[PDB]
């Protein structure tokens, strides 16, 4: 069993560009940018699929 | 006279006082016993009581 990926998920290749340190409400959080928007998700839960 | 009411056995005193204790019983801040809570699993971002 290999699970599908589902329909409203961006494919993304991994890269070092994309995590990164950012501040984020008191802290030093381990920022992710999502490269369809550019936006930036400091929280590991709320990220796009 | 004095038997046409009992004012519950209390000295007139104790009623003037009762009448500012029941102020400060229905005074909001007092009241700080709280009902009911909320759950739903969220982050920690910026606590604040409120």
């Amino acid at each position: 069993f290999v699970p599908d990926v589902p329909e409203g998920y961006v494919a993304v290749q991994y890269a070092h560009r994309l995590f990164s340190s950012s501040l984020a409400n008191k802290r030093n959080r381990v920022t992710y940018t999502h490269p369809p928007t550019g936006m930036a998700y400091p929280s590991p839960t709320g990220r796009p699929h | 006279e004095a038997f046409r009411w009992s004012r519950y056995f209390l000295d007139e005193l104790q009623l003037r006082r009762l009448s500012v204790g029941l102020r400060l019983i229905t005074n909001p801040r007092i009241a700080r016993r709280f009902n009911g809570v909320r759950i739903m699993y969220l982050t920690d971002d910026d606590p604040d009581p409120d």
